[PDB]
């Protein structure tokens, strides 16, 4: 009825702007605009606390803005994102990429992998080598787990092998599935719909 | 909780 | 280029968001919808921040958003709208009221003066009646001005005054401006489009 | 300030 349709009306341009929001974000991840990020965050959170149902597909796209959040605050070691304040921000992205239903491919192992390494190389370019050896046992699994323990014990901070698997190399690999993501919803409606508006201009 | 993509608040470290 | 047309498709995006949310914003208040109310202002205020440039349309539009979470804030007197922590909801409400690029008809003024009206009831019913004096003398014009005066001179709380100027009076003329609003922007682009998707469903 | 549609804080009353 007239009001029902209506609060249909409001759910399906909800599920547009999640799409749409979701897409600006990713873009604002791999062009490095921290603020438009930041406030595409906020965008995107709201939009996604005014949902009242959601559908497989949405909850991937929730995973995603949450994951990228994660991981722009890696080196944000006082920022809490879970009820446990135990857990630090990378960890936190850990879990999400573990829990995301898509394929566990070469690069989301790749991912995996860099994500575990760095969660704990931030806390020892912090000189936080406590909680460093918190953030492994809890994530601790890899060829590189004793490796790991081992720099950890020695406090090995600048060890060859974090210049391998650096924040960088993380993000760049991050980057690349942000690649992905982005020419799968490149063609959601509003973004779809907006492109062609500034088109149908020239 | 919560959907949260901004942090719920500040952690001890 | 590339980057500029991503640049500006968002840019159009970002307008359409800002309608929807306004029209959502709208049918929530006159339904009486107060978390939806809630949640939909958190996703317009977002939408906000996150715009690099205005028009006249959007400013107003921000106006219209502003004037009625003040509004719903009415007596919620420990909420601060305004740098100036001393200002109430209902002031803010009546500044923003004055400052909408709309026409003064009889409707108009009719708000304004119930604004007026109970900004200083709010504060009477609550037993504040220094506040009271105090949001009179920065408010104070109408002829009611010397009765409002004499009431909060005599702590009048339930004078037949406010019988008539109620809150609930303030409410409905509100509720009909929202009605025109409403009926103004039912045709913007992204309600529009999503109506049309319910519809070709059925 | 700010285009701020919800509160700024909390008013002294």
């Amino acid at each position: 009825e007239d009001a029902g349709l209506v609060a249909e009306a409001e759910a399906v341009a909800a599920g547009w702007m999640l799409d749409f929001l979701c897409l600006s974000l990713c873009r604002a991840f791999r062009d490095g605009r921290s603020e438009d990020f930041r406030r595409t965050r906020n965008s995107a959170e709201a939009i996604i606390h005014g949902l009242s149902s959601l559908t497989a597909c949405q909850l991937r796209t929730i995973y995603i803005c949450q994951f990228l959040t994660r991981i722009a605050a890696g080196k944000t070691l006082d920022a809490q994102f879970e009820n446990d304040e135990r857990i630090t921000p990378l960890e936190s992205a850990l879990m999400i990429w573990g829990s995301i239903e898509k394929e566990h491919d070469k690069l989301h192992e790749e991912i995996q992998n860099l994500i575990k390494i760095q969660a704990i190389a931030v806390c020892m370019e912090n000189g936080n080598f406590k909680e460093a050896e918190e953030v492994f046992e809890r994530i601790f699994h890899m060829p590189f787990k004793s490796k790991l323990l081992m720099i950890i014990s020695q406090k090995d901070t600048f060890h060859s092998f974090f210049q391998h698997f650096s924040y960088n190399h993380m993000m760049e690999k991050i980057k690349s599935y942000v690649n992905y993501v982005l020419s799968e919803k490149s063609s959601t409606f509003l973004m779809k719909a907006a492109a062609k508006v500034v088109e149908s201009k020239r | 909780s919560h959907f949260n993509l901004a942090p719920l608040g500040r952690r001890r470290v």
